[PDB]
């Protein structure tokens, strides 16, 4: 079904964080990389959509950013999606919504 | 003022801001109508602040004219030359990661930059940084710098981050300053340096070569750690970080954990592959809330049942049989175990609170125990696998199908081996001779709660001679 081999924490996204930016929320994984090696991504507003890249994944390891300070009382909520392909870029998982919820 | 670029004469936006993007931008900001319309420099001087991002600008040319600028946000446009920046010496923060750029001189005299963000561009050469002794913040991670020499003198950095190809970090020693460090996807294994930095709070250090840690010892003051995808395997020196509250050590060649014994600060520990086959000591780590232990070499999971705060928690990919430690840790509600020898999942009935249960790759035969956990929201029970207690061999052998829906219903075999037929609840095998075995499998969608999977398996059958 749609869980399959994903592997995610819950996301805790405070706003007016201290950097260094980009800060890492949590690393994704595909138990599917005992098979093959994977490779991540992310979709959605907030991420390859406007606003461009407030949410990015490193393809290889799975850690999912933050680039900058996030504002409740601007935007509360973002809708993102990762994915997992393997080296034929062929999915690997069904893609998994992540609903991120911008807390104090 | 000296140095200052001005206009003399009343001009259109358009003609000053040459770029169609930052032209639109600027017209919004200065309270116009069109692009069109003419400004004086008394107008451009009322411009301090610049939240410009996101807004495809390849120029900043005609910036040079807001003299005032105090703060700009250019991140995320398809910005490489900066030369409008360099008398605009009233800047204190500069945001500009997510760009095209490599040349940086034009930020050389910025002395009163206190922030600068350039992650994700294409620099080589930060020799232009050398002279901004009052950054307090300075990121440039996502850059192809393998020279940080440029850094020894910004005296007053409380956050850094670079890379990607730095080797060296002897250029750090002076920087006692520093409080939050990230130097992750760098080529760097000597991290000697960091015993100076004392006041150092988080260091970030994932995807390195780092085997030794014994610089970190005196670096009482850290609460957050992050050696994730590097080559440790002896973590003693970590015993004297008794302040540590988030700790990442997933990816290593770690299987001694005594030194963790004694933080009991922490809230978040990641010790997913690694060489653990002992988790006693974890035991008294009671202020854990989220705890992976995925592929490892663990049987024994018992001192798991002190981690009565844990809400999340892995333990896929190891030789665990017994998941019954687990079941006393009732505020659970993401749990992940497949690729595990796990059978009897009753105990699993008690974490009424579980969300993510994550079970493929068992021996699990029965989902009944599992039924009433209707908050799931995500399952796992693909592929599971076991081989029954051998039965007599007869050339009209009968077994009773034992794999059982969430409902109390057999499930039907999907295929059967060797020619074999179900009639429920038996399936039957008409040999033309003895065999050693038989087999059958069997794939089921099912949803608990609102949590849905394949409930599958294939079942192998020993027949005595």
């Amino acid at each position: 079904g749609p869980l399959g081999s994903w592997v995610i924490p819950p996301i805790s996204c405070p706003e007016n964080e201290k950097g260094p930016f980009p800060k890492n929320l949590v690393q994704i994984k595909s138990n599917k990389d005992k098979e093959g090696k994977v490779f991540y991504s992310i979709t959605g507003q907030g991420a390859d959509t406007p606003p461009v890249g407030v949410f990015i994944i490193e393809r290889e390891t799975g850690w999912l950013k933050v680039t900058e300070p996030l504002d409740r009382e601007r935007i509360a909520t973002y809708t993102l999606f990762s994915h997992a392909v393997s080296s034929n870029g062929n999915a690997v998982e069904d893609p998994m919504e992540i609903l991120i919820t911008v807390t104090d | 003022p000296l140095g200052s670029a001005t206009i003399t004469q009343d001009t259109p936006i358009n003609q000053i801001f040459t770029d169609t993007a930052l032209a639109e931008k600027m017209k919004t900001v200065l309270g116009k109508t069109n692009v069109t319309d003419t400004v004086s420099q008394t107008d451009l001087d009322q411009v301090t602040t610049l939240q410009a991002d996101r807004l495809g600008i390849k120029s900043i040319d005609g910036v040079e004219y807001l003299n005032n600028l105090t703060q700009i946000n250019f991140s995320n446009n398809q910005l490489t030359d900066i030369t409008p920046l360099k008398n605009l010496t009233k800047l204190v923060d500069i945001l500009m990661n997510n760009n095209q750029i490599a040349d940086i001189t034009p930020l050389a005299n910025l002395t009163n930059l206190t922030g600068l963000t350039l992650f994700n561009n294409q620099i080589t050469d930060i020799d232009p940084l050398k002279n901004l002794t009052n950054l307090n913040r300075l990121e440039l991670s996502s850059n192809t710098i393998s020279d940080i020499s440029a850094l020894s003198g910004l005296t007053s950095l409380q956050q850094l981050s670079f890379g990607n190809q730095v080797t060296d970090l002897k250029p750090l020693a002076n920087l006692t300053t520093l409080e939050r460090l990230d130097i992750s996807s760098n080529k760097v294994s000597d991290i000697s340096v960091l015993a100076k930095l004392t006041n150092l709070e988080s260091l970030i250090a994932t995807n390195n070569q780092i085997s030794d840690i014994t610089p970190l010892g005196i670096l009482t003051n850290l609460d957050e750690l992050s050696l994730n995808g590097n080559q440790l395997k002896d973590i003693g020196t970590l015993a004297s970080l008794t302040n540590l509250t988030d700790l990442d050590l997933a990816n290593n060649q770690i299987s001694n954990l005594a030194p963790l014994s004694g933080l009991t600060k922490l809230t978040e520990l990641k010790l997913g592959a690694n060489q653990i086959s002992n988790i006693s000591p974890l035991a008294g780590l009671t202020a854990l809330t989220n705890l992976e232990l995925n592929e490892n070499q663990l049987e024994d999971i018992s001192p798991i049942s002190n981690l009565k705060n844990l809400t999340y928690l892995t333990l896929y990919f190891n030789n665990i049989s017994d998941i019954s430690p687990v079941s006393s840790l009732t505020k659970l509600q993401r749990l992940f175990f497949a690729n595990n020898k796990v059978s009897d999942v009753s105990s699993l009935a008690n974490l009424t609170n579980i969300n993510w249960l994550s079970a493929g790759h068992n021996q699990i035969s029965d989902l009944t125990p599992l039924a009433n956990l209707t908050r799931i929201t995500q399952l796992g029970l693909n592929d599971q696998a076991w081989t029954n207690a051998p039965v007599n061999y007869k050339a009209n052998v009968s077994i009773p199908n034992t794999v059982k829906n969430v409902t109390g219903a057999l499930i039907a075999p999907a295929t059967i081996s060797d020619g074999g037929s179900y009639t429920e609840p038996d399936i039957t095998w008409n040999l033309p001779s003895y065999t050693n075995e038989v087999s059958y499998t069997f794939s089921q969608p099912v949803t608990i709660g609102k949590g849905t999977t394949t409930f599958s398996g294939t079942v192998t059958q020993p027949l005595k001679g």
